[PDB]
């Protein structure tokens, strides 16, 4: 069905947020990971403190009010929905694990990235380089972190 | 969907259920749910029977739904899952691989010697170095410092089995 937003300005909320790491660290993490699109895109992100935005972010353990609970520690980490309406575009942190600022255990602004894709209607990436492959990729430093040439192409043949 | 796949044994403790089986035809997608399912003809059985022809798993990818990418109909492959409703689940995460690719230390696992570490014993995943050990019965795996993925030495050919009670070190298969 080539699921996309039909639209350039897109809205954001933080809902909830996980007592592992502090409160300006998830949003600067989320921010940046918007940010990552935004800089291949012409994607622009306004940020909501109330209402339901398009795309709604949460932790959440276990059973949390979607069709697929998470499953504690360990094995699956977040999970996302495509461009739509309602839960379509919400991203899903299990908290269960230990969320991390540096590149310690299991950093925030990774899997936002790799959830907030899914959010913009990207699919999953065969090449292990690819911020869209599926299994959870820790890099040494975040410093010379880039956003490969797959993903740039599948964003920018979805908007652009 | 981002994902930790687990070690083997890992993947051995956590699942109800552990099969042989052949994907057999395409899925079926029901709505309801938000899940879809395979058949599958199952052959053999290393863990389970208090508990099949189906196999269910989210409908899109995002949400960690298992795509089946094998053309090749007679292929054995092994599944580990979780049973829920008396259904059989399995996520983009589960431990699904053909039966042929598995080293024949992995299939002595699945088969004899997983069993014997799964009670006190557990592999701990290593994402980040320094890596923090949490207590004797954990062996760290740090096979996650190479490419990744299941291929590993520690994954191929080690478990985790106790020398002690108490202490618990990888031994070879
Ligand atoms: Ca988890
Ligand atoms: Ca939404
Ligand atoms: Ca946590
Ligand atoms: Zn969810
Ligand atoms: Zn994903």
């Amino acid at each position: 069905g080539i699921p996309k937003w039909r639209k350039t300005h897109l809205t954001y909320r933080i809902v909830n947020y996980t007592p592992d790491l502090p409160k300006d660290a998830v949003d600067s993490a989320v921010e940046k990971a918007l940010k990552v699109w935004e800089e291949v895109t012409p994607l622009t992100f306004s940020r909501l403190y109330e209402g339901e935005a398009d795309i709604m972010i949460s932790f959440a353990v276990r059973e949390h009010g979607d069709f697929y609970p998470f499953d504690g520690p360990g094995n699956v980490l977040a999970h996302a929905y495509a461009p739509g309406p309602g839960i379509n575009g919400d991203a899903h942190f299990d908290d269960d694990e230990q969320w991390t600022k540096d590149t310690t255990g299991t950093n925030l602004f990774l899997v936002a990235a790799h959830e907030i894709g899914h959010s913009l209607g990207l699919f999953h990436s065969a090449n292990t380089e690819a911020l869209m492959y599926p299994l959870y990729h820790s890099l040494t430093d975040l410093t010379r972190f880039r956003l490969s040439q797959d993903d740039i192409n599948g964003i920018q043949s979805l908007y652009g | 969907c981002t994902c930790v796949p687990p070690h083997p044994q890992t993947a051995f403790c956590n699942s109800d259920l552990v099969i042989r089986a052949k994907f057999v035809g395409t899925p079926e997608v029901n709505q309801t749910t938000g899940y879809q399912r395979y058949e599958i003809k199952m052959t053999k059985m290393y863990k389970g029977f208090q508990a099949i022809r189906f196999v269910y798993t989210p409908a899109d990818e995002s949400v960690c739904g298992y795509f089946h990418r094998s053309h090749n109909r007679s292929e054995e492959f092994l599944i580990a899952g979780k049973l829920q409703d008396g259904l059989l689940h399995i996520t983009g995460c589960s431990f699904v691989a053909p039966w042929n690719s598995l080293s024949l230390a992995q299939r002595r696992g699945f088969t004899k010697t997983y069993t014997v570490g799964c009670e006190e014993c557990t592999v701990f995943s290593c994402l980040s170095i320094p890596c923090k050990l949490q207590s004797g019965t954990h062996c760290l795996w740090t096979d996650q410092l190479l490419n990744g993925s299941e291929k590993g030495f520690q994954s191929r050919h080690l478990a985790c089995l106790p020398r002690e009670p108490g202490l618990c070190t990888w031994q070879s298969l």
